[PDB]
């Protein structure tokens, strides 16, 4: 009876670049910045996957 | 004869720094701290001196 609200969703903390990374919770908050940082840097290729 | 170092020795003495220093991140931001002992325990016989 004490709570007042509550969050609307699990993924209201993380960024975009953050929350495109599946398995976030099981890697370190560093590899997940790398990972964040170098995911904005990929070239697009002849064929879309 | 004819060698420096002085130079050898402040390179000696200066990279541990740098690299220890750049090399923290990969623990993760955890903490190094051992707990404080209370106490002091013996291993092995002999005889006590106080100094």
């Amino acid at each position: 009876d004490q709570v007042d609200y509550m969050d609307v969703s699990t993924q209201q903390v993380v960024s975009v670049g953050a929350s495109l990374i599946p398995f976030l919770e099981h890697d370190d908050a560093n590899r997940a910045l790398m990972g964040a940082n170098m995911q904005r840097q990929a070239v697009p290729t002849l064929r879309a996957d | 004869k004819g060698e420096a170092i002085g130079v050898i020795a402040a390179q000696s003495i200066g990279e541990p720094g740098t690299q220890l220093t750049m090399r923290t991140f990969h623990i993760g931001g955890a903490a190094s701290r051992a707990a404080a002992e209370s106490s002091i325990q013996v291993k092995n016989k002999g005889s006590i001196k106080l100094s």
